[PDB]
């Protein structure tokens, strides 16, 4: 009866701390990862001036 | 934080593929060069002279 007015925040509790490690697996691991590329640009288009 | 970018994709197909068979071009020039080498050739022994 009680229960339903303190398991309602549980449902949003969750919820946040779920995006929250959602978003604790992207504050630095996004740059971790998503710069493994940018290294190429630098000598992916030399070659592509290389042939003129 | 979305700083990846691509682009290097799209050159990674352009970087060095070309080199994996460098020699399909030569084969071209080759062909257009065969109009200078023919050129050539018949300018060779009586056309030497021109």
């Amino acid at each position: 009866e009680v229960r339903d007015a303190t398991l309602a925040h549980k449902a949003e509790a969750l919820e946040l701390q779920r995006q929250l490690r959602r978003l604790q697996t992207q504050y630095d691991l996004l740059t971790g990862q998503s710069s493994a590329l940018i290294q190429g640009r630098r000598a992916r288009v030399a070659a592509t001036s290389a042939v003129s | 934080r979305m700083l990846e970018v691509s682009r290097e994709e799209a050159e990674r197909k352009r970087m060095l593929d070309e080199r994996a068979n460098y020699r399909h071009k030569q084969a071209l020039l080759e062909a257009y060069d065969q109009q200078c080498d023919e050129a050539t050739r018949i300018f060779a022994e009586y056309h030497k002279r021109l």
